[PDB]
């Protein structure tokens, strides 16, 4: 998962 | 939007689609290419082809669960370009380029149009 | 093999798909949560659910236009886990971490189910 | 595109  | 994104959720979906292709799982046409016969997912064919796009967004063709390609594309070509639709990796070889690009170019698939185009040019 | 890879391939064809959820194209099913509607496409649900996958997988449930989810599952939740299924972003935020857990727990989307396990754990 |  990261930030977009 | 505040959202986190899952770096490799559209390719395990992609993967997922090849799956239930493979086992002709809600697959709801069959793509005619001379004597040759493709089934697929009328949605992951608009998704990847302008040609599809286009056939599926009419109100009467939509409908058809059989669809006839024009005589000149070669079957080799087009189940390359299946494969590519259903997985991201396209199998352009000497022996096959010239079958890829015009198959390509006729079902609208530019980023593949333009790979030919230039591993052709450096060929020549 | 010896195939080349285009890199956006998946994420275009996740984009597309959304474009025709949107638009409500060749959707072929409504999933009922409560009160609310969700129209969706089946291979989606599939490839992103082991619930679905075991849904839709079946001889009987495969052709039902509609599915009526548990009524303990949040419209909100599944909401969410939706626009997760079809873009790969996850709106997940203190007001509805606990729904959205509930719901991907139910839906056995085990990635989401793990992401909401750590952001709760952190929060203790 | 990419040598995958
Ligand atoms: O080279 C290409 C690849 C391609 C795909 C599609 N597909 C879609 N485009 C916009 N919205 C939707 Cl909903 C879809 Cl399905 C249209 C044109 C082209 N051209
Ligand atoms: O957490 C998850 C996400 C998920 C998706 C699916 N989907 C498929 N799996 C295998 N082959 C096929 Cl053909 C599909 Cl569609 C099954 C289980 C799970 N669990
Ligand atoms: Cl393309
Ligand atoms: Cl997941």
């Amino acid at each position: 998962w990261v930030i977009p | 939007d505040s959202c986190i994104q899952f770096t490799r959720h559209a390719s395990d979906v992609l993967l997922n689609l090849n799956r239930l292709r493979s086992r002709d799982i809600l697959t709801d046409v069959v793509i005619v290419v001379s004597r040759e016969q493709f089934r697929a997912h009328k949605t992951v064919l608009m998704a990847c082809s302008g040609l599809f796009y286009s056939i599926f967004t009419d109100q009467l063709k939509c409908n058809l669960s059989v669809i006839n390609l024009d005589p000149e594309i070669n079957p080799e070509g087009f189940c390359i370009l299946l494969d590519f639709m259903y997985t991201s990796r396209l199998n352009l070889r000497e022996g096959n380029i010239m079958a890829v690009m015009a198959t390509a170019m006729y079902l609208q698939m530019e980023h593949v149009v333009d790979t030919c185009r230039k591993f052709i040019k450096a060929s020549e």
